[PDB]
């Protein structure tokens, strides 16, 4: 039994959050915040991922310089990332360097110069990651595939932005939008490991009481999404593995069926060639895919946001003569989660998922991200017992029922990358979402 | 990390407040000890496999109805196999962990089949990075055998079965294997450990055939997939300071979109090349690495030359500062290995084979600025430098131009 | 019908003294008026191959165990053909009829059927 | 072979009593003297395809009508294209060259599907040899660049069309041509040289991008295809007398069914190994090498500490006899050399396009006891050896320990 | 017909004066008529490519030709499947129209016919 999460507020509204583990002696401090990517419009699509670089490039009191010294000296590091929904900014330390890792997140928070020279600077390094995604497959099918799936809506948008913005982003767009979206009520600051709550309430006191308060508070992790059944096919002969995406419109954070959506992803669930273990997974898709040599891997996922989400799976395949067997038989499976799924394969997942949830949160950062996470999309933290109790009220009847209503017979986005000749077109492939035998 | 004995056996653990436990295996098995090249690595991709009492596959459909996971790796001085389940399935762990140092049925097409081509994909994807290549290269030139046995099995000398059942039959034994359950009540452990592995051989404590000695010298690894080069120089007094040393000279950056204030990290600036120094303690040698790897082998050259004036800038002076930034980069490094669970096991793993005591990151020496200078000057004044290049190799520098 | 169901119960035969005391020199005669040592065959030459399960214990074969079944059945098959039988060291004698791959297609099938139940398991 | 000019073109000839004549172009464009990887036997694989006269084809077609053949090699010092032919068809011949030197197409296609191909099968047929490759790794230890370069063109480092355009832009101009015509009435030839190399561009003579530097090392190249080991010793003054020791070393057996009585011969009695001394003379440079073969690491091993023993020993004492069968099996070497219409060539070439007047086999300098145990004594004690160790690496010799 | 024959005739029309004067401007109505254009078409997209000659003509276009040939190919497909033309940038302008298989074609067929010729050669 993990120690209780201790959670606290503001004046502002800032929540405070904290999981201390006396068996540690590094702590993980940060800001998660509820605002994102989907936050910005057309025009300035790209700002929120602009604003991370220029983060780090100096405040009103540090120069660029003088942060590198100062987190040098401190000894552990800072990280950040910007997502669709969420935007994270964190310090990993020792146990008695959390007041300077606070202080300093909240200055380049705050405080930040985003000075026209250090703009014109990093317009030209973002630039360029434009050019470099390019080679990280998975996401180039990710970033393909919610911009198909929610097509002109502005969860279909990349979070680098367009090249055109990129080149027109000024000082007074990135301020007016860290103004409107990083407000108190939107933020949570999170301590995980070494880290006393009572301590770190105090610096938040001291450091981020300043922080503005938005004029209509809704409560944290609040958002209409329309899934567009679509491909997006990216040949490219001379790719030796072909990378393909499959996924039908999911669920939310929030809704009923997420525990539901989760023991039928486990169902179905991973699969990679060079692990030694995963030849003989319970699994059915894997054992086909194994025997048949059908892929290199497979990776089922269900992505939430607040108000939608995909549920599908991602193939990675050297088997350029089989994609159709590899897509025919995925589908398949996903049939048999309407069709055929009894107690046996659902109490199995079950019990996969209850140990899975637990193990996922391993070190600082993990439990820091994931109280950050849940906090800024279900506004509390679920404990460990409330999960087990919702995990086991899925029956299968709930699961043939979802599968009933999101997988069977449904438009799906499809997105390929690769030697792809050989997958069929959307028909062929949007056919197999039902079985003519039921 | 309540050090103790069950049956024989060294067995070490750590209660917690969580709901996961980690158990891990240690033997003395790495490379180090191999008898055969490659048999280290064979040895840790054949753990889990048929065992007499549970088949492989009977293993992997039971573990996934615990929720349970597993994970191995082979160093230079252990092999690792560990697993990650609830704190109430311990018992269960306990007992396939005997199986499988007791009964391993070791067949030949396990390893045709199985185990030889997992142990093949394992290289290959650990190879796609060049510096990964460069600082093994750069093992094998300054130790030439024991330390410089490969790690990993390949495709020019294979491994047979009757080398890695040779090689079962002494690494898993008593004197050769300890126990480190991470959030794992110790008095319980030792009872389960006790019982399950009371049948276990004696055997020996497996050594390392011949002395470890130092040379210099270059290897030249001609591949097509990426540039990299490592500067290592064999240390024939391993101490702590080169800890302190090689967090101060650094080259990651402990920022996003930032160069780094460390000495490696300001070298790298003006190209698409990254840096990182390295200290390899191994008891009775040390390795200290900087390794550089960049997509054009123009900008590797000029860094690799900025890295070793570097090194000789350290030689000649320290301030206080950066004493002082070296000794928080290095507790904060020492802290963060005792918390990931692989090297968390290997680290008491030494503590328990060997008799290294471990040094706690809140023991973690503050080196002046004179005894910092003064290992650095040792460095840039070495007998024997290594320099290791993968890539274009002809447009990588060489050992004497630097 | 498997061998792992041929060789279970063959071995309740053997262990049972009065059934073993019938039924082996019974099968020594079958054995003997069968004839497949006549052509120099071994009694596993004669096992169905066509099958994915004793393909791959035919993969599994020690190469010299391999190259010598596939001398036998070429042989058997130029025997066969002329309407002649072995003579002299072409003859299999009994000591020589050892069941060489009994044992692999036993781990193949020891596989396929756990492989069967555990895909049927109830958590209880 | 009188030497003469024509046209610019420097030409030797030698007019004998035979039906079959030798015209060989020798061009200075050897691997020294390459700007990338691999272009000068890119280069030489290029020579006779399509010209703008005449195709490939018909080429081939036409040299079958008058028998003839046709026969090119790349050095580091020379590429050289030989025709042989019967003597009253030397007009043709000479037509042939000077349209290849003019007006060859180099045209992509013809890289991507004639002549790389062939380049590659070159190259693997040599390689089939380990000894090839021990050797060929020594020189590039030794020298890095220039003489250092590789001779044959390899994957890892692609030769473009416009690379060999270039090289070819530079090597096919009337400065870097030698023609040699054995068994060709000498007057005949400079009449016809003059005639059809007139057009040839000037151009300027090819140099080696930096001078000759000298290093040692070792060169570990892992193969599953054969065990060879070569020892080599850089020379920084290239003296005849090397040649003198390299034979008197010797290696090879001089009847068949016999070890022979060399004391490199002599090192191999009781081992399956074979072993050969030889020595390369490169004008500002040289090296001594000997190169052992084996099927057995052990062997070679075994065979490379007597090896360089019998060096030491010669630096010792050499007698009377010995010296006396040193002067006899050089006098040999070079007779055959320079009857060998593949090594004729380059050396008259080399007396054409460099300067290095030939030495005549009855010229060959008598060395002394007192000369030979000198030369041997300055190799044994030697700065800079280099070791190239093919096959199974980890159990030949290194440097170090020789 | 082979393009060798196609472009030595056009060649011989193209010298004369006269022919010349008559030819161009039937050709270049010929071709406005002919709409291959309109499907943003180069002329050599449309030769026959069956055939082992233009197999090898193919394989040796530069790589960034082979890519938008396939582009234009693909493309005039779906203007035909959906009963379109091409519109703005996707119609060929006759500045656009470069022969760039041509010099290919022509070389494969020229060894060809040299290969026939030579075949047939009678030592005199």
């Amino acid at each position: 039994v993990s120690p209780k999460t201790r959670t606290s507020n503001l004046k502002n509204g800032l929540t405070i959050a904290s999981e201390s583990n006396p068996l540690v002696q590094t702590a993980t401090v940060g800001v998660w915040i509820d605002a994102g990517s989907r936050n910005e419009n057309a025009y300035n699509n790209g700002t929120a991922h602009f604003f991370e670089h220029l983060a780090f490039k100096g405040t009103d009191k540090r120069s660029q310089h003088q942060l590198e010294l100062d987190i040098e000296n401190m000894g552990g590091h800072l990280n950040a990332y910007t997502s669709r929904e969420s935007t994270v900014y964190y310090a990993k330390s020792f146990k008695d360097d959390v007041p300077k890792s606070v202080e300093i997140l909240a200055d380049i928070l705050q405080h930040s110069k985003l000075a026209e020279s250090a703009i014109d600077r990093e317009r030209e390094v973002i630039t360029r990651e434009l050019e470099e995604v390019n080679k990280q497959y998975e996401e180039v099918v990710f970033d393909h595939l919610h911009a198909t799936a929610f097509m002109n809506q502005p969860l279909g948008r990349t979070i680098l932005g367009p090249r055109e913005n990129i080149q027109t982003i000024t000082n007074t767009e990135l301020r007016k939008f860290i103004t409107e979206n990083y407000t108190a009520d939107r933020m949570v600051l999170v301590g995980a490991g070494a880290v006393d709550h009572d301590a770190l309430v105090e610096l938040a006191e001291k450091y981020f009481s300043h922080l503005p308060s938005s004029q209509s508070p809704v409560p944290l992790g609040t958002p209409i999404p329309n899934f567009v059944g679509s491909e997006v096919r990216l040949r490219d002969d001379t790719m030796p593995v072909a990378h393909i995406a499959i996924a039908v419109e999911g669920v939310s954070w929030t809704s009923e069926d997420y525990y539901t959506a989760l023991v039928a992803q486990a169902i179905i669930g991973n699969y990679d060639r060079a692990v030694g273990t995963s030849r003989h997974q319970g699994s059915r898709l894997s054992n086909i895919v194994s025997e048949n040599n059908l892929a290199n891997s497979f990776q089922s996922f269900s992505t939430s946001y607040s108000d939608t989400g995909l549920w599908g799976i991602y193939l990675t395949s050297e088997n350029t003569t089989q994609i159709d067997d590899l897509v025919h038989f995925t589908l398949k499976e996903w049939n048999r989660l309407s069709t055929s799924v009894s107690n046996l394969q659902v109490e199995r997942a079950k019990s996969q998922l209850k140990a899975g949830l637990l193990l996922s949160l391993d070190g600082t950062t993990y439990v820091a991200e994931d109280i950050g996470r849940q906090l800024t999309t279900l506004g509390r933290r679920v404990t460990p017992a409330e999960v087990e109790a919702k995990l086991e009220a899925v029956t299968e009847h709930d699961v043939r029922a979802w599968a009933q209503k999101t997988l069977y017979d449904k438009d799906i986005a499809l997105v390929g990358l690769g030697p792809i000749e050989g997958l069929y077109d959307y028909n062929r492939i949007r056919n197999d979402m039902s079985m003519m035998r039921w | 990390f309540s050090t103790a004995e069950a049956a024989g056996v060294k067995v070490a653990a750590q209660d917690g407040q969580s709901p996961i436990s980690d158990l891990s295996v240690v033997l003395r098995g790495g490379s180090r000890y191999a008898t055969v090249p490659g048999v280290s690595h064979i040895l840790e991709k054949f753990a889990f496999q048929n065992t007499v009492p549970k088949s492989a596959l009977r293993f992997v459909r039971e573990l996934e109805l615990f929720g349970g996971k597993l994970y191995t790796h082979t160093t230079r001085e252990h092999i690792v196999l560990r697993t990650q389940f609830l704190k109430q399935d311990l018992p269960y762990f306990v007992d396939a962990f005997a199986n499988v140092l007791k009964e391993t049925k070791f067949q030949q097409f396990e390893l045709t089949e199985r185990v030889a081509p997992v142990a093949e994909l394992d290289l290959l994807k650990r190879e796609s990075d060049p510096a990964f290549t460069a600082l093994e290269a750069a093992h094998e030139v300054a130790f030439r055998t024991g330390l410089g046995n490969s790690v990993y099995a390949q495709g020019y000398s294979p491994v047979t079965l009757e080398d890695v059942k040779e090689f079962a039959r002494q690494v898993y034994a008593k004197q050769n294997v300890a126990v480190v359950g991470n959030n794992v009540v110790p008095a319980d452990l030792q009872q389960l450990v006790g019982t399950a592995f009371a049948d276990l051989q004696e055997g020996s404590k497996v050594t390392q055939a011949g002395t470890t000695t130092l040379h210099g010298g270059e290897a030249r690894v001609r591949t097509s997939t990426g540039n990299a080069l490592t500067i290592a120089l064999p240390i024939a007094e391993p101490k702590p300071v080169y800890h302190a040393l090689a967090s101060f000279l650094g080259g990651p950056a402990s920022m996003p979109w930032s160069v780094g204030a460390s000495p490696l990290a300001q070298a790298t600036v003006g190209t698409h090349t990254s840096v990182k120094a390295t200290y390899h303690n191994y008891g009775d040698a040390g390795l200290f690495a900087i390794t550089i790897k960049g997509d054009s082998p123009a900008e590797i050259s000029q860094v690799a030359h900025k890295a070793v004036q570097a090194l000789k800038d350290t030689g000649a002076e320290v301030t206080e500062e950066q004493a002082a930034r070296a000794y928080a980069k290095s507790k904060f490094a020492a802290a963060e290995a005792f918390e990931n669970p692989d090297s968390s096991a290997s680290v008491i793993g030494m503590e328990l084979l060997s008799g290294v005591s471990r040094i706690a990151p809140e023991n973690v020496q503050k080196f002046t600025p004179a005894e910092l200078s003064e290992a650095a000057a040792q460095l840039s004044a070495s007998a024997k430098p290594v320099v290791a290049a993968v890539g274009q190799v002809h447009a990588l520098p060489f050992a004497d131009e630097l | 019908a498997s061998i792992t169901s041929v060789v279970k119960t063959s071995e309740l035969i053997l262990k049972s003294p009065l059934l073993s005391k019938i039924v082996v020199p019974l099968a020594k005669t079958y054995v003997k008026f069968s004839g497949y040592r006549q052509l120099g065959f071994k009694m596993n030459d004669l096992i169905i191959e066509e099958t994915p399960n004793m393909q791959l214990a035919l993969r599994r074969l020690p190469p010299t165990e391999s190259y010598d079944r596939v001398y036998r059945l070429i042989r058997a098959t130029q025997f066969s053909l002329s309407h002649k039988l072995a003579t002299g060291n072409d003859i299999t004698k009994p000591e020589e009829d050892d069941h060489y791959l009994i044992p692999y297609i036993l781990d193949v099938e020891a596989e396929a059927f756990e492989k069967d139940a555990l895909d049927n398991l109830e958590v209880v």
